[PDB]
């Protein structure tokens, strides 16, 4: 918190806590199912899948294997997009809109084009 | 069968044993609350349907095939819950395969579609999660797609005869034409102006649906506790056998690695 | 009453009278009573294994 | 602090942080990087223990921190393999268990006839993948009188630091602690052990009973109150007031997310309103009958806001 | 000897009663000792069962079926059975005002359900 | 006692393959309902 | 298929595919049970157990250790018996009627004697 | 036990037919002209209406009809090694008409 | 029985059989209660609780931790006290009368002084 700031420290701790909690809840769904999850456990499973695909961006050197163009996100755009998804501002969007995208601007454009 | 493969299999088997033991303890607490609802439904069924026993209400000939209702659940992991309900309805449908089937669950509708997909006329999902009440039984009886135009109306469910095992029983439901054609139906002071035959016949369908759903939920919860205890006991035997193999592989890995360093240093 | 003229019998009249009497009484005595007036079962009329409109509520 | 096996950048960063907080004036630093020979890194444990033994033999106290114990074992086995000697288990010499037990047995507490000094040994055992029953991990845990385990799964959840209560234990017990902190630690040990075995029922909160709901609410508030930030140590008077409010039942009415804000608000209000209760718990080090009644009245009046 | 059992709990259960002035479908009738077998329906009224002396419990039943067996057994099977003290006077006036304004204002079963609810709320408020 | 943070998906056997298929089937069904509701609200 | 023919090649691939599906799902049948399977997995588990016991024939040299006679099935009789059991013609028979037997003629005679 | 997902029925049926069509026999190599016509009918959904057991007979019938009738489409994919706008429209029309015997 | 005699072998086998049955029945008593048993299971569960505390006697060097005196039971006194409790001679005694005691004479003096 003394190098990246107080705002960037809370975003890194919140993303690590949600990803670690999803591993323990995934073991119970393989034996009991989704009926044992409540309202808080159901929203945490959907937010953990979208946060893992949003961090994977297409590189410029790997354009021959992926096919899409390369995207480069800055440091200020990556911290603002991760804090808005953890609060409840992008809960209505799908998981395919954040996969192989850039920041918060590329996630909103991919959701409107996939629904048409 | 190396050191990394034995550690991943032993750690995954230990997490399944803790989830199976916690599910068995949670099933015991839910069985106590469900036992009070099953006792109240059994006492109310003997008093509300007591007029049919003293009047001898029975069916006769078939009128436009019949109507079957298979009450079950939508979730699994309950042992032979969906298998016992599907085997009982398939045996009674041999003499009358032209009758309709009304499945009240995702587990009963999946097994009935592989044998008689054309006999399924109604499908209800979302009833095996919470406990049954009077609102769920009264809503399914009014929207059963003309339930009063059949001669025989059976309700296939699972009756919990004990606190460990169960059996698939059945309860018949009379229509409006069979309630007024009983032997001692005129023994009570019934008003002929208002609806007395059609009202008492439609009320028995909602009362029997609530008793079958309460008895079926208690039998499914009791069968799930026995399946969870058997899964936790089977996981302990597999963890004990994997621990003996991991202990022998750990001692063999230390002897094989020390023999390679001693052979290269002596040459 | 005159409930026989509509599509309500003795089973539908007893459920509507019991739910209306609970809401008109004391509001603090509604413990373990609101769950007996709501459900979530969807009755789907199947035909031939297709189905029609999944009616609920 | 005996840095053995670390790089050049790790030794310079640790010495600069201690000088800014006035902590390097009375702390010995034994620099022993991995860029030197194998004789300098293997003898770093014996050289650091000899300099710290002068304070324990005079009348003062010392505290050695061998960081780390895993790096010291690799330096001793490297010099023995090149001197034409036979090896043993995990490519180590015959005196593998005697090399770590001889340097750890010298840090003991003397009696009153020798001077009254003592010496603490804090060896850090760097494990592989959480396996505490290895070759160098089992030899350092059997010779020491206690071990503090640290798992990588509890550090990413919110526990700072990740200290497992079910795996870490001390051989001294409550004999080497203050009398004021021992009264609150007795009731907290039984509540933490019962909540860990029944922690699997937290996912099904709609089927909790009376005794199950009380253990889950009290166990979650006690584990979150002990989580402290980096370079933020507390004294004995501030930790005795925070442990008494969670063990009695004064923190069960607060929420789980408000556990971080309640630790700073209760510590700041106790230093300006009831300063006589915090100063008496540190000087005397115990709690009589008058200290228990005054602490319960101050915590109940501050929990209503 | 009464068997007033509801669909959630049992009130009388065992045979340990004498008089039972429960509202049936016709009028405010009352079962005595060995009454005739009248298996008539019950309406939303006051089911006060006089136990021997004046220990009658004003159970506000919402309707059901008062079955009378031939062996001096009265099985008053109703849907709900609440006491007179379990209904607040402040909340009872709000339900009667909302049912009167919604009646004769729409179509389908909205006007039919509001007319039956206004008659049951007026009888329970006058017996407080 | 022992570490088991995500040991089911890290094994890759019968329990590991069933956990990944159950999560992918539930996410595919929820994506169809979210995409159909977003297209109707924009017009 | 160029040495044993097209008929013998299809019977060998179908029998090996059914045994591989039951062996990979052994972790769920030994822990959860046989009731956790679906409709397609339940029929494949019953056919795999009867096909494994039908291939174990009693040798002539092991007559003193087993007690039964020696069975020597030919190449044409073994290919016709495995194809009929995998198509659904012997699904009503028991699993013990094919253990320690010969071809299709010995499996039908053992099921009639055990039911009498 | 899941039998729903109407949108996933097209992807599940096309995946089973694509794996059986790509499995060749021993000493039976294919050229670039015969492999380009078989991969286009399985990826565009033209092989979803055929059976699973007839996947072996459909590969030999499609290659034989393209060598005697529309022989110009098979020679252009091997000489040029690509397909432009004119080659894509001629390959899609010949694959749809050959599915009905 | 060939080293300790026939009398000591019968007392050791009876105490081990009652303790093993009570330990395995601990999982069924917490989910079904204590009154949902038969007549033979109810009598064996009551005697197993007092037999587990009768063998734990207070030592002479541990008098400063428990407060009770040190009891040194011999070999003949320990075999006679365990045989009388398994036959029904001490079935009316309480479960707390055998805790922190040693011998047959210590159980009779602690039970009569607990109530009066």
């Amino acid at each position: 918190v003394s190098v990246v700031g107080q705002e960037h420290y809370d975003v890194a701790t919140g993303v690590q806590q949600t990803l670690q909690a999803y591993k323990s809840l995934q073991d119970i769904i393989a034996i009991l199912g989704m009926d044992e999850l409540s309202e808080q456990d159901k929203l945490t499973v959907e937010r953990a899948r979208k946060i893992q695909r949003f961090l994977s961006q297409p590189f410029a050197v790997a354009e021959v294997f992926t096919g899409i163009e390369g995207k480069l996100v800055r440091l200020k755009d990556t911290i603002a997009s991760f804090k808005a998804v953890l609060e409840g501002k992008y809960d209505h969007l799908p998981e395919n809109a954040f996969y192989m995208v850039g920041g918060i601007e590329d996630v909103v454009a991919k959701a409107e084009k996939i629904a048409a | 069968a190396t050191l990394r493969e034995i550690e991943t299999r032993l750690k995954s088997i230990k997490n399944i044993e803790k989830i199976t033991n916690t599910m068995k303890v949670v099933a015991s607490t839910r069985m106590g609350r469900a036992q009070r609802a099953m006792a109240s439904s059994r006492a109310f069924r003997e008093g509300d349907s007591d007029f049919f026993a003293t009047a001898e209400t029975s069916t006769p000939e078939t009128a436009e095939k019949t109507l079957i209702i298979a009450v079950s659940s939508d979730k699994g992991l309950c042992g032979s819950i969906h298998s016992q309900i599907a085997k009982a309805t398939r045996a009674k449908l041999q003499e009358t395969p032209n009758a309709d089937v009304v499945t009240i669950g995702d587990k009963i509708k999946a097994q009935m579609l592989r044998t008689h997909s054309s006999n399924v006329v109604l499908s209800f999902n979302g009833v095996g999660k919470e406990a049954p009440t009077f609102w769920e039984a009264s809503l399914i009886a009014d929207e059963i797609r003309k339930l009063g135009d059949y001669d025989k109306i059976e309700v296939m469910y699972n009756k919990f005869v004990s606190g460990v095992a169960f059996e698939p029983s059945v309860f018949p439901s009379f229509s409006p034409i069979s309630i007024e054609e009983s032997p001692k139906l005129s023994e009570f002071e019934l008003e002929e102006d208002q609806a007395i035959p059609t009202s008492l016949s439609q009320i028995s369908l909602t009362n029997a649906i609530l008793n079958a759903m309460a008895e079926g939920y208690a039998s499914e919860i009791s069968a799930r506790r026995n399946a969870m205890d058997n899964a936790s006991k089977n996981a302990g035997e597999m963890i004990n056998k994997y621990s003996i193999l991991y202990n022998r592989t750990r001692q063999a890995v230390i002897t094989n690695e020390l023999v390679d360093i001693i052979t290269g240093a002596s040459s | 009453s005159s409930w026989q003229k509509a599509g309500i019998s003795f089973n539908k009249y007893l459920a509507i009278a019991a739910r209306t009497v609970q809401r008109s009484l004391k509001n603090d005595l509604k413990v373990a009573a609101e769950k007996r007036y709501i459900s979530d079962a969807k009755v789907q009329k199947l035909e031939k294994v297709s189905t029609t409109d999944l009616a609920s509520n | 602090y005996v840095a053995v096996g670390q790089k050049r950048s790790t030794v310079a960063q640790l010495v600069q942080t201690l000088e800014q907080n006035d902590a390097m004036k009375y702390s010995i630093v034994v620099a022993a990087t991995a860029s030197e020979a194998a004789p300098l890194q293997y003898l770093a444990p014996f050289t650091a223990c000899a300099i710290a033994e002068w304070f324990r033999d005079n009348g003062k106290h010392a505290l050695i921190v061998y960081d780390d114990l895993s790096k010291q074992a690799v330096a001793y086995r490297q010099l023995s393999l090149l001197l034409r000697r036979p090896p043993g288990r995990e490519a180590y010499p015959g005196d593998v268990f005697y090399l770590h037990s001889r340097l750890l047995e010298r840090a003991a507490k003397m009696s009153d006839a020798n001077g009254g000094g003592s010496l603490t040994a804090l060896p850090v055992i760097e494990t592989q993948g959480g396996d505490v029953s290895a070759y160098i991990p089992t030899n350092v845990i059997s010779i020491t009188d206690g071990q503090i385990f640290l798992e990588a799964e509890l550090f990413y959840k919110g526990i700072r630091p990740a200290i497992n209560v079910g795996l870490s234990v001390s051989r001294v017990g409550s004999a080497a602690q203050v009398k004021a902190m021992k009264q609150v630690a007795g009731s907290l040990k039984l509540f933490l052990a019962q909540y860990r075995e029944v922690a699997a029922f937290a996912q099904f909160g709609s089927d909790l009973d009376a005794s199950t709901k009380q253990t889950l609410s009290r166990g979650e508030r006690l584990t979150q109150l002990l989580k402290q930030k980096q370079y933020s140590p507390q004294a004995s008077e501030e930790q005795v007031p925070v442990i008494y409010a969670g063990v009695n039942g004064f923190l069960d009415n607060i929420p789980i997310e408000r556990i971080p804000e309640f630790e700073e608000q209760f510590i700041a209000y106790l230093k300006a309103n009831e300063g006589d209760i915090l100063e008496a718990i540190r000087t005397k080090g115990e709690l009589s009958s008058e200290l228990l009644d005054k602490l319960k009245s101050a915590t109940e009046t501050f929990v209503a806001t | 000897k009464v068997s007033l059992v509801a669909p959630h709990q049992a009130i009388f259960t065992n045979k340990e009663v004498s008089q039972v002035n429960l509202p049936a479908s016709s009028g405010e009738m009352g079962v005595l000792a060995n009454h005739v077998p009248t298996v008539e329906e019950l309406a939303p009224g006051v089911v006060e069962v006089i136990e021997s002396s004046g220990t009658a419990s004003k159970y506000f039943v919402s309707g059901g079926f008062a079955s009378i067996l031939p062996g001096s057994k009265l099985s008053i099977s109703t849907v709900e059975a609440h006491p007179l003290d379990a209904f607040s006077s402040e909340n009872i006036k709000s339900l009667l005002a909302e049912a009167q304004k919604n009646a004769s204002s729409a179509d389908e079963t909205v006007a039919a359900e509001a007319a039956i609810e206004i008659e049951v709320l007026e009888a329970l408020q006058a017996a407080v | 006692v022992r570490s088991s943070a995500g040991a089911v998906r890290d094994a890759g056997g019968a329990f590991g393959k069933r956990e990944q298929a159950e999560e992918e089937r539930y996410f595919r069904a929820r994506a169809k309902e979210q995409l159909a509701a977003l297209k109707k609200h924009h017009e």
